[PDB]
RNA sequence: UAGAGGACAGGGCCUUGACCUAUUCUCAAACUCCCAAUAGGUAAAAAGGGCGAAAUAACUCAAUUUGU
RNA sequence: GCAGAUGUCCAAAGACAAGCUCAAAGAGAACAGAAAUCUCUUGUAGACUAAAAGGGGAAAAGCUUGUUUGAUUUCUAUUU
RNA sequence: GACUCGUUCAUACUACAGUGGCCACACCAGAUCCCAUCAGAACUCUGAAGUUAAGCACUGUAAGGCUUGGCUAGUACUGAGGUGGGAGACCGCUCGGGAACACCAGGUGAUGAGUCAU
């Protein structure tokens, strides 16, 4: 029977416990580019330019910047598809991802790792490992710390 | 040291309770008292009271010279005549509570006291 | 009741140092430090004027994620080289202060010969915006005294005239740059009592300054800055209450 | 009379069925309602360079045609 | 829900309470300092990335060579 | 299903800026008392913000003042 | 030793104490002028006689709070399986995930740009 704007919203769009008041400073210094990524976060005390309920805690791709305000690409679920929507919201409500920051560094790690490689025409693997499967150990324990275990009665 | 009690500021007020007429003529007492214009009180305009500081409040507070027991435990004290002394006295650097830019509180050791308050009122 | 309660200071929200110190603004610096989204790498220099009851200083910020980075500096003080001696807080050295800050920066930019503000006192140059700094706004404030300082330096500083002595009056305006009104300060107290003078303008006096010489010690004042721009542990904290512990036992 | 009021039963599976479509995500996006004064002179600096490469062209093409 | 200790009201130094302090028994779909499991999102390189030069622009910048 | 609310109200209760800080308690002052006004201390909001309820808000989004009419014309990209 | 602009926004706050000032911060002297009020209190302006009393800085407290670690506890809760147990409420086992309050202990800051003084 309800569905405003707003609605549902009580908790999520709470700022947290000793943690009200309005954004430090440092927030309007956050440099966005075109086609960064960025997450939706909405700052509730800010109210102009709130993005709506369903994208608090999206991520999405830039594809507008205003000047106090970025529009960004967001998938949703609608049934059977997925769709872009383009939601404008003001800088508050917007940070820069950390999705692809390991991304970023793997580039450059490899970057340099892959260049002296070559340099000394080695012919390396630069895929990420997947850990599986440990080798074989010999390892000793001194028998003064090997505690032996039993069920404990009940009480 | 700069630890003297002064009197910081000294507070007229009549309450009449009522409309002009006698709050205007009690603002003309306070008038011809203290050359500045007085304040009136709420208007739920009831009651007119003034301000004054240094020679002024002091050359008033010896006319009112004409307890034991009317020192707040913050001291500062007062009395009455029908009009209401109220002195509020405190020391040097009261300033910093006061002013905008760094505003901050003044330790308890500055403060004045009640027993302060009351020795300083039988000094002077 | 106890309103300081165990409670209440679980629940306490501190404001930010600065706010708890009474330094900054922290609504007009944003609005001071925002730039448009689309501009990058637009610094938006903000010039900030601070004065304390014993001299004023001036210097252009530009905001940065770690802090703010000071591109030029000017204290009041600086003006005993300069030539003035005196009088440091000036509306005459809040200016000075401004045009020295105006021109030291012009000077590290390599841009004097460029932007030669005006001569005497009546490419886009570098724009700046004043920061105001808690204090009132008030007409005749010596944060516009170094405002127009940096304006006449070569600086882009935007302002209205509202705020200069008398809401406009140039005519005013330099004789409080010149410090006029000091003079003529000086000339009424030693006309009605020689000893309030005296004791009042020590320091001036001491600098064998004149009431008729503020205005040329401001002139060529302007001209020569033109020309030339302990910790205890836990150790310690448990024998001390052992031996306090173990006195109270005898003397309380 | 009474009927079921609502129900999102099989809904899922049905959207499933055939599959979760993906958005295309194509390479170009249309700039019609985006950022004016930035779009603008950017057709203006392509049409500064189309016009700077196509007098090279047209040269080259005449003292190569005669 | 219970008591325990203590400087305003009331009556006959006492008592009744209030109130205060530290405790105590028990609770919340429309309480929350804290906070899972599960469920959810984004990213994991070639129509691309990194690094340079040279052009173009009426945009941007203090910048006809700042930046984009 | 549960507890409620809407068919309004506002030239300011809209816009901007500045200054200020609220509820409450305690202590003190002629009439004056549990309540009138004044002074100080404490005061994270326990006030206020037109209205339901939930969010937000302290050099403010609250209070006071000053100046105003951006409660204007036109058009996009869009969210629910 | 200090200051200005900041960052983090309590390890940074609060109470009560102690210590300290070349310049420096300040309190402080004054109200002609700009400005400001009932009130030069504040604000604004002009000073430099005084002072570390306060702000400020540092330290202390079997301090409150805050923060970190431990322990609570593989406890509570929970994803998957079960022709599992039990009249049911509920409770195991298999493959997995895993708290909170409380309590105990340590700590009470760190830091970017620029400048002054020596």
């Amino acid at each position: 029977k309800s569905r405003g704007k707003r609605s549902g919203t009580r908790y999520k769009f709470s700022k947290k416990f000793r943690k009200h008041g309005e954004c430090t400073a440092n927030k309007y210094l956050e440099k966005l580019n075109y086609g960064d990524y960025v997450d939706i976060v909405c700052d509730s005390t800010q109210q102009k330019g709130m993005p709506f309920n369903y994208y608090h805690g999206k991520t999405g791709k830039i594809f507008h910047i205003t000047k106090r305000g970025v529009g960004v690409l967001v998938n949703k679920r609608v049934k059977h598809r997925i769709e872009q929507k383009k939601v404008c919201v003001r800088i508050e409500h917007v940070r820069k991802s950390r999705c692809n920051e390991d991304f970023l560094l793997r580039k450059i790690k490899n970057a340099e790792l892959i260049k002296e490689a070559k340099l000394k025409n080695e012919h390396i693997n630069i895929k990420r490992k997947t850990e599986g499967p440990k080798p074989a150990a010999m390892i000793k324990v001194p028998p003064s710390k090997i505690i032996t275990i039993e069920p404990l009665p009940f009480y | 040291v700069m630890r003297e009690i002064k009197v910081n500021k000294l507070v007229l007020n009549i309450c009449v309770g009522e409309s002009g007429d006698r709050l205007t003529r009690a603002a003309r007492v306070l008038e011809q008292l203290t050359e500045q214009k007085p304040i009136f009180g709420k208007c739920r305009k009831i009651s007119c009271f003034v301000t004054v500081r240094g020679k002024k409040a002091l050359e008033i507070l010896e006319k009112g010279l004409k307890r034991r027991k009317n020192f707040s435990d913050t001291g500062n004290f007062g009395f009455g005549i029908g009009m209401d002394f109220y002195v509020h006295l405190s020391r040097s650097g009261y300033r910093v509570t006061r002013r905008t830019r760094r505003r901050s509180k003044i330790s308890k050791t500055h403060k004045v006291t009640k027993e302060d308050a009351m020795k300083w009122f039988q000094t002077k | 009741k106890v309103v300081k309660n165990k409670a209440y200071f679980k629940r306490y929200q501190v404001k930010y140092r600065r706010r708890r110190e009474g330094k900054t603004d922290y609504r007009a610096r944003k609005a001071l430090i925002l730039q448009d989204k689309n501009k990058y790498n637009a610094q938006k220099l903000r010039f900030v004027v601070r004065k304390t009851n014993s001299q004023v200083i001036c210097q252009i910020a530009c905001a940065h994620i770690e802090g703010d980075k000071i591109l030029a500096e000017a204290k009041s003080k600086e003006l005993i080289r300069y030539g003035i001696p005196v009088g440091l807080k000036n509306y005459a050295a809040a200016y000075a202060t401004g045009l020295l800050c105006a021109r030291r920066f012009l000077k590290s930019l390599n841009l004097d010969t460029q932007f030669l503000g005006v001569e005497k006192v009546t490419r886009k140059p570098i724009k700046a915006f004043l920061d105001v700094g808690i204090t009132r706004t008030t007409t005749g404030n010596r944060v516009f005294a170094a405002l127009k300082g940096a304006c006449d330096g070569g600086l882009n500083i935007p302002h209205g005239n509202n705020r200069f002595p008398g809401s406009f009056n140039p005519e005013q305006l330099r004789k409080n740059i010149l410090g006029i009104h000091v003079a003529e300060y000086m000339k009424t107290l030693q006309e009605e009592d020689n000893d309030k003078y005296k004791t009042h303008f020590n320091d001036y006096l001491k600098n064998n300054i004149g009431a008729d010489d503020i205005e040329q010690m401001y002139l060529n004042a302007h001209e020569k800055i033109r020309q030339n721009p302990k910790k205890l542990n836990a150790k310690l904290r448990k024998k001390r209450v052992k031996e306090k512990l173990a006195l109270y036992v005898e003397k309380l | 009379a009474k009927s079921k009021n609502h129900t999102n039963h099989n809904q899922n599976r049905k959207a499933h069925k055939n599959g979760i479509k993906k958005p295309k995500k194509h390479k170009f996006m249309s700039r019609k309602g985006l950022d004016p004064n930035f779009f603008r002179n950017q057709k203006y600096c392509l049409k500064g360079i189309q016009k700077k490469k196509k007098e090279l062209k047209l040269k080259a093409k005449q003292e190569k045609n005669n």
